[PDB]
RNA sequence: CGCGACCUCAGAUCAGACGUGGCGACCCGCUGAAUUUAAGCAUAUUAGUCAGCGGAGGAAAAGAAACUAACCAGGAUUCCCUCAGUAACGGCGAGUGAACAGGGAAGAGCCCAGCGCCGAAUCCCCGCCGCGCGGGGCGUGGGAAAUGUGGCGUACGGAAGACCCACUCCCCGGCGCCGCUCGUGGGGGGCCCAAGUCCUUCUGAUCGAGGCCCAGCCCGUGGACGGUGUGAGGCCGGUAGCGGCCCCGGCGCCGGGCUCGGGUCUUCCCGGAGUCGGGUUGCUUGGGAAUGCAGCCCAAAGCGGGUGGUAAACUCCAUCUAAGGCUAAAUACCGGCACGAGACCGAUAGUCAACAAGUACCGUAAGGGAAAGUUGAAAAGAACUUUGAAGAGAGAGUUCAAGAGGGCGUGAAACCGUUAAGAGGUAAACGGGUGGGGUCCGCGCAGUCCGCCCGGAGGAUUCAACCCGGCGGCGGGUCCGGCCGUGUCGGCGGCCCGGCGGAUCUUUCCCGCCCCCGGGGUCGGCGGGGGACCGUCCCCCGGACCGGCGACCGGCCGCCGC
RNA sequence: CGGCUACCCACCCGACCCGUCUUGAAACACGGACCAAGGAGUCUAACACGUGCGCGAGUCGGGGGCUCGCACGAAAGCCGCCGUGGCGCAAUGAAGGUGAAGGCCGGCGCGCUCGCCGGCCGAGGUGGGAUCCCGAGGCCUCUCCAGUCCGCCGAGGGGCACCACCGGCCCGUCUCGCCCGCCGCGCCGGGGAGGUGGAGCACGAGCGCACGUGUUAGGACCCGAAAGAUGGUGAACUAUG
RNA sequence: UAUAGGGGCGAAAGACUAAUCGAACCAUCUAGUAGCUGGUUCCCUCCGAAGUUUCCCUCAGGAUAGCUGGCGCUCUCGCCC
RNA sequence: GAGCCUUGAAGCCUAGGGCGCGGGCCCGGGUGGAGCCGCCGCAGGUGCAGAUCUUGGUGGUAGUAGCAAAUAUUCAAACGAGAACUUUGAAGGCCGAAGUGGAGAAGGGUUCCAUGUGAACAGCAGUUGAACAUGGGUCAGUCGGUCCUGAGAGAUGGGCG
RNA sequence: CGACUCUUAGCGGUGGAUCACUCGGCUCGUGCGUCGAUGAAGAACGCAGCUAGCUGCGAGAAUUAAUGUGAAUUGCAGGACACAUUGAUCAUCGACACUUCGAACGCACUUGCGGCCCCGGGUUCCUCCCGGGGCUACGCCUGUCUGAGCGUCGCUU
């Protein structure tokens, strides 16, 4: 239960300010569950998509096994796009289907000096 | 907002212009020069009788109706009747007025509090709680109330040691306290009788707060315990009882139906 | 207008009054304001008391209300003056002085004087150094406790002569009576005419 | 004639500094109507409001009695409840209408002109010298202001000066630091628990039952939002005196400059003027032989002056010291910057404005002022063939759906087109009662009613009669070993190792005062505490009534299942 | 085969187009071409009555304060030496002011159109008055005996509330006369018997909350003027220099 | 270019003053008042009138009485009077 | 109400069945695609046939009145799917110098020019246009403003408020 | 037989009602108390690669510098892709910059007309010659300078 007297329950109110939010809100926003194999390696729950690190569908239409890799994040959206997971125009030309990334799971990232240090920050922090 | 008509400035046009007698806004060159002006079957007009502010919200109520209320819900809920027929799940449960030890008042914990709930039996309506928590029904919705949640068991207790926080996460449960005791929690709904689980303590206190028929209450300075009307409340034992059959007349139970 | 049978009324409704309406739905939130700041004011003086500032033993003026005794703002000049401390120092010894009062009675005087006496016996402050005198060692511990409430040393809760019963004496039968006070009601009234009457008297001689 | 000083004055693009205007919800000063009511209308009410003008601040004004009362007196101001719809005002008609108490919120008090003393011990400016981070104040020397009067010492609550007496060593302004301040001081960024596992619907899942005997896991975190629908656990977020990081403000301690209070006695000093008040004329007030303000005239005193609610004279009494000033508090806030909430509205509603809304547009101008939300989960917005010059259409294609095809969710009525049925010279329509046709409904139409008992026709089963073992419930007798309710005494026992109240007492009890002659005398009184009797409550014994919705065992009749 | 109906058609009978102003409406009286959405007795203060609730000669914490910071908490709980205060418990006069107990018995002074004393209960009497109490009388298998057994009633008594009258008490007045007291012997106080005026007393019933109706002030059921005031804009038309 | 609303201007028609002039336009008081017209939304059941007395600057109105409805309350029959 | 629901909520339609005297309600069928309802109490901005009611939409009238002020058009060809309205040539006419001509001031503000399409605008049509889309276009010592005062408006000195 | 008209049902069209949704209002409360001569409110113009409006900005013009965060914005090509250099976006925002009018300030505003001082180019100079920079409004306060008085005074011709 809410408790603070300075955070808002309001439906329009929450609605408002997550459609509206700044671009470094919606990568926080955008954020996506880790495998469970890496999950008890990095002692991390979630952590934010970006554009190199590999990723799986768990639900949805394009849902499988089958190892996928994002190529655009479209924060706009709040939505990504993977090279594989895509459709065919009338004209017959490809292009990419938008998949919510709280609907897919990451098995890949890139070890990069800042998600190092984001990844032992939440370390640190859950203990 | 008080001003939802009288912000267009209009006027009638009168006998001549024969389209209508109601005020109509002045000007041109667009479609609402001359519409209705602000009245109550005019279109932007304002309301009939606008709302107020200080219409009469709050209403006063005596203090010893309040606790006469109190009296009774408290009584209410000790009968088995009463609160089974509001829709408690009591079937498994040992007895009625559940006072338990001082010890979980000390609880830290939620877990230990489950274990207890479905020790004492009282698990059956959480479940029930759990069952049924539709949706709002209706526009309220939109006003931040999207959730229906049935009363569940309410824990009185006192001298609080952290109880709150154990049972301030189970849905449709109530908290309350002996020294607060609000009808809105004892009688939700306007009807009385709902399960209650007290504590040894919350159990003795309630002597001292609200005093018996011969000695008042040691709390509360000049309440007494409500006067009782009908000393014999079954009707049955009394219209049964010899004395009252000794001087009765005969049945007569011909029914002498109309004849032709 | 009116009807059969009713209470004729005069409501004060003519004014234009919709326009200036106080409604009291900031009540709870004053209530909340008043009661933070009184706790915010207590803990920053916590070794004072709240109300700090003693008041001296008041009486009603008017016949109305002149059998009861209530508090009031500060002690007289005199009454400062029969206790023996200055004036400027009762201020920041927790005495609140009011200079305008005057003292009329000495059973009151005698009375303010006394309670000044035990305020100043139950007081006990706090030095920078302990080369400060009228102190001692150790200051009980907080003195048993930092903040007092409604009322600094004592309320001014109504105390009553008791004179319980007795033996009726013998002329009370006789003593007193309505013609009594119909007399002392008509020598009031013809106090003055009589002392004239006296002097046009004595005046022919 | 000139020079110099003073005094009324002029100029500068002289050096330094200040005001203009805007917002104006709250506040202060001025004047400011009428519509309305009075069933008409002049007085009155509307109203000392609206409109108009001048100013400031987060509050402003008010604020330390020239006060209230007439008794056991109270004591700045502000706001709330009562006083009170009262005293009173009013063509005494309509109507208008306070104040003092009292209880509360908050409670902070002072300064100066004057009278006198101090060799003007005062203040501004300029410049070099000794100091600290973001830059201003302490010590030195001359140029002005000021004796037509700087400053300390002084303020009506008295003060000052000179002896006597016994005393006080302190306070106020920066610099570096450790540890905290009550929600555990303020501001800002990021992080922190728990299913996406089996099966099955669905375009899609958040739907649908369960996850071993410790109830699949977390919960101080089951509020909300977003995600292909309806999530505690998939994702920011929420609980948590949760953690770590950055910035700002105070509490204790190391240099620098000022620095005699209290009482008695003796001596001296002690006050605001064209102002009060009076006459008069307007406005205003509930204020009436005139509450307050203003214009003109008359215009003072120091045992004085003001007030004491009915004008005037004589006398007494009570209170205050006005024509000088400063001050936070509780109070108000429809404007401004942010936040939270809703028994409110849900696109003809709600602010005029949910959208490129004070926009389009209208009038020269003041000014007036709109209409207008919804494709789809995702454009995946219809490739391609054909007809037509194109608009458009026939196939085809995406989507579960095109019956969602670019103001496209759902898609009513008025109106119109087509198809089917019926009818037609007194306009159509309508009520009462039939008949004919048609759609549709239920039945399968010479063939459909159900359940109980008995007498017969054939087969298979355990039980029922009765007894035994045995558990569970019902009923009353003994109220048996015990439970408590309603009353009377009793252990005077829980009074000190038990609670309340009482204008019931105990001055041969105590403590702190007081009267008379340190001490004595109750000779009397005041406040607090201690204890005796009274009416309500806590245990055992003995018994009086119900054993009743309070219940157990022993024994019995009569039931049920195993 | 059966089927009323919100399907259509036909015959028989009756059948003028709705709403309101009016004695009179289908009217040659007014409004309505049709359809969809919106649309009118509300809210506050005060008063009167009735009803429900709680307490009861008391009633009411709405104003403040207390517990712990809280989503539900702008709630709820409490004050007890916070009842200040409002209403009611006392009315009558302009005011100074005054301000509500009867009944029985005996005695004395001329039991005198006459006061006092002593004892008792203690708000008078008459005529009605629900109800209650007593009650002659008779009502149950062969008989003198009974407590229950069957079971009503003539008459009589104390009489709720309420009704009518008489009397009694209080306050303001008019007439008549006499008596008593002295913190001081007076144009000082008090008392009686009769007639009247009072929103009075004569064992009290109000308070707080809610609801319904009715009246009233608020724009007050909705729509509607000719007009008045305040402050600003117009001589690009027109009149005049 | 000057005169701006009880004002201007008028060889005078009370004519003109931005299509409005025997008192312009714009906004506010203002939802001004109306004893005067129009309208005033669901069903069933029960009861059910008056246009009359008196007074008012009263005659198209109101007050009063009367007609009506609701809430009750106090009693009476139900077993030769 | 352990209420109903993506195996289908609200809403809408219906020669279907049925209930209640009635206000209304239940079920069946067809659309529809995400919420809704019964019971006990509570509070309303709660029920429409009208008010020359407000807003929006649609009919009869009705394919009707009307496309008639200023003498007048015709032939051939080209570009074009499409010709009476465009273009060119010819013939016949009008304005006839107080014009139906050539330029300006006020006012309009891109309307001027070139290219291109032809649903909207042009009261029929259009290949045309002052419409639409794109791109260009205004060159000053000696043209005028800028200078000067006219009727007149206006700050300081001063006065009033 | 047909046509027209009328009444029902199915489908279709105009129509945009009901229902569901809501980044919007209304009301209540809380926290703070902030404009400007160092140029306020408001107005005009301009600024984006392709850009008409809203929004955001000022010739440094769809943002500059710094800090925090950490891989983008998006309708389309381009572009810094680099991050064991300095690193995109976003937010914060204390540092720079902020055109004209506007209390508006040199006079008036028809963007004209000037007046002083200084710096670069013109006859290497003023003398009504180009560009750039600073100042040039009113009232008032303290002080300085200048100077008027048959207003008063002293010494002197
Ligand atoms: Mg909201
Ligand atoms: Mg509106
Ligand atoms: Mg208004
Ligand atoms: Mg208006
Ligand atoms: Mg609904
Ligand atoms: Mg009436
Ligand atoms: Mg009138
Ligand atoms: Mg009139
Ligand atoms: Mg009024
Ligand atoms: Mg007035
Ligand atoms: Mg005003
Ligand atoms: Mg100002
Ligand atoms: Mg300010
Ligand atoms: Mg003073
Ligand atoms: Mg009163
Ligand atoms: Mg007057
Ligand atoms: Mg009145
Ligand atoms: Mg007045
Ligand atoms: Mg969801
Ligand atoms: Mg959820
Ligand atoms: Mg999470
Ligand atoms: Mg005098
Ligand atoms: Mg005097
Ligand atoms: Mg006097
Ligand atoms: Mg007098
Ligand atoms: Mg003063
Ligand atoms: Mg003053
Ligand atoms: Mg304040
Ligand atoms: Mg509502
Ligand atoms: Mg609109
Ligand atoms: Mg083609
Ligand atoms: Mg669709
Ligand atoms: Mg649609
Ligand atoms: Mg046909
Ligand atoms: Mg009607
Ligand atoms: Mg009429
Ligand atoms: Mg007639
Ligand atoms: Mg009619
Ligand atoms: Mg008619
Ligand atoms: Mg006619
Ligand atoms: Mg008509
Ligand atoms: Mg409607
Ligand atoms: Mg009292
Ligand atoms: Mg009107
Ligand atoms: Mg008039
Ligand atoms: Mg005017
Ligand atoms: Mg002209
Ligand atoms: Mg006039
Ligand atoms: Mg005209
Ligand atoms: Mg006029
Ligand atoms: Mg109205
Ligand atoms: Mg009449
Ligand atoms: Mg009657
Ligand atoms: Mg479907
Ligand atoms: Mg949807
Ligand atoms: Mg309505
Ligand atoms: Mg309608
Ligand atoms: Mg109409
Ligand atoms: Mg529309
Ligand atoms: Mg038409
Ligand atoms: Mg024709
Ligand atoms: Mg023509
Ligand atoms: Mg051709
Ligand atoms: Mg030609
Ligand atoms: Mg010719
Ligand atoms: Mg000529
Ligand atoms: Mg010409
Ligand atoms: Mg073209
Ligand atoms: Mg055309
Ligand atoms: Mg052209
Ligand atoms: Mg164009
Ligand atoms: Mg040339
Ligand atoms: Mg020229
Ligand atoms: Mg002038
Ligand atoms: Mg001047
Ligand atoms: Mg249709
Ligand atoms: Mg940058
Ligand atoms: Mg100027
Ligand atoms: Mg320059």
């Amino acid at each position: 239960m809410k408790f603070n007297p300075f955070v808002t329950s309001d439906r329009s109110k929450n609605r408002k300010r997550h459609f509206n939010a700044p671009s470094h809100i919606r990568r926080k926003i955008m954020s996506s569950p880790l495998s469970k194999e890496l999950r008890q390696k990095y002692n991390v729950r979630s952590m934010p998509i970006r554009k190199d690190d590999e990723v799986q569908v768990v639900r949805g239409h394009y849902k499988g096994q089958q190892i996928g890799k994002v190529v655009q994040v479209y924060r706009k959206k709040y939505v990504i796009y993977i090279e594989r997971v895509q459709r065919e125009k009338a004209n017959g030309t490809t292009v990419h289907v938008g998949i919510h990334p709280s609907k897919v799971v990451i098995t890949r990232l890139k070890l990069d000096k800042d998600r190092k240090k984001i990844l032992e920050r939440k370390a640190k922090s859950r203990q | 907002s008080e001003l939802a008509g009288h912000q267009t400035s209009a006027e009638s046009w009168g006998t001549g212009r024969a389209v209508a007698r109601i005020p109509r806004v002045r000007g041109g060159g667009t479609h609402r020069s001359g519409q209705g002006a602000f009245g109550n079957m005019c279109r932007g007009g304002r309301m009939f009788a606008p709302t107020k502010t200080w219409r009469r919200w709050h209403r006063r109520v005596n203090t010893t109706q309040k606790r006469y209320a109190i009296c009774s819900a408290l009584a209410a809920s000790a009968l088995p009747a009463l609160v089974m027929s509001k829709g408690h799940r009591i079937e498994e449960v040992p007895e009625l007025p559940l006072v338990v030890e001082d010890k979980v008042e000390g609880y830290k914990k939620t877990k230990e509090a489950v274990q207890l709930l479905k020790k004492l039996k009282a698990w059956n309506d959480i479940k029930k709680v759990y069952a049924s928590q539709r949706m709002r029904a209706g526009k309220g919705k939109m006003r931040n109330r999207r959730r229906i949640q049935r009363r569940g068991p309410c824990i009185i207790y006192n001298e609080d040691n952290g109880i709150i926080k154990a049972f301030r996460n189970i849905p449709g449960i109530t908290l309350l306290n002996v020294s607060k005791l609000n009808i809105l929690k004892l009688a939700p709904g306007g009807h009385v009788g709902r399960f209650c689980i007290w504590t040894e303590s919350a159990f003795r206190k309630l002597d001292e707060l609200y005093g018996t028929w011969r000695k008042a209450a040691s709390l509360k300075s000049n309440y007494n315990l409500p006067m009782h009307k009908m000393m014999n409340t079954d009707l049955s034992r009394i219209l049964k009882s010899p004395e009252i059959q000794r001087a009765l007349r005969a049945p007569r139970k011909k029914i002498h139906r109309r004849v032709l | 207008a009116p009807s059969r049978n009713g209470m004729i009324l005069k409501p004060h409704f003519h004014k234009d009054w919709q326009q200036r309406v106080d409604t009291w739905f900031n009540q709870p939130a004053r209530k909340i304001r008043r009661r933070k700041a009184r706790q915010a004011k207590a803990r920053r003086i916590a070794p004072r008391p709240a109300s700090g500032p003693i008041r001296p033993i008041v009486r009603c003026p008017t016949v109305r209300y002149h059998t009861k005794v209530r508090a009031g703002r500060g002690f007289s000049l005199e009454e400062l003056r029969v206790a023996g401390i200055h004036k400027k120092v009762a201020r920041t010894i927790g005495i609140s002085v009011d200079p305008r009062r005057r003292n009329k009675s000495t059973e009151s005087l005698q009375a303010n004087v006394q309670r000044l006496k035990e305020y100043r016996s139950k007081l006990i402050l706090f030095p920078r150094k302990p080369s400060a005198p009228k102190k001692g060692d150790s200051s009980a511990e907080e003195l048993k406790l930092a903040t007092q409430l409604t009322g600094p040393v004592m309320p001014i809760r109504n105390v009553y002569k008791k004179e319980k019963a007795r033996v009726i004496t013998e002329e009370e039968k006789n003593f007193k009576a309505f013609a009594s006070l119909r007399m002392a009601r008509a020598n009031a009234r013809l106090f003055g005419i009589r002392a004239k009457r006296a002097k046009e008297a004595a005046e022919q001689d």
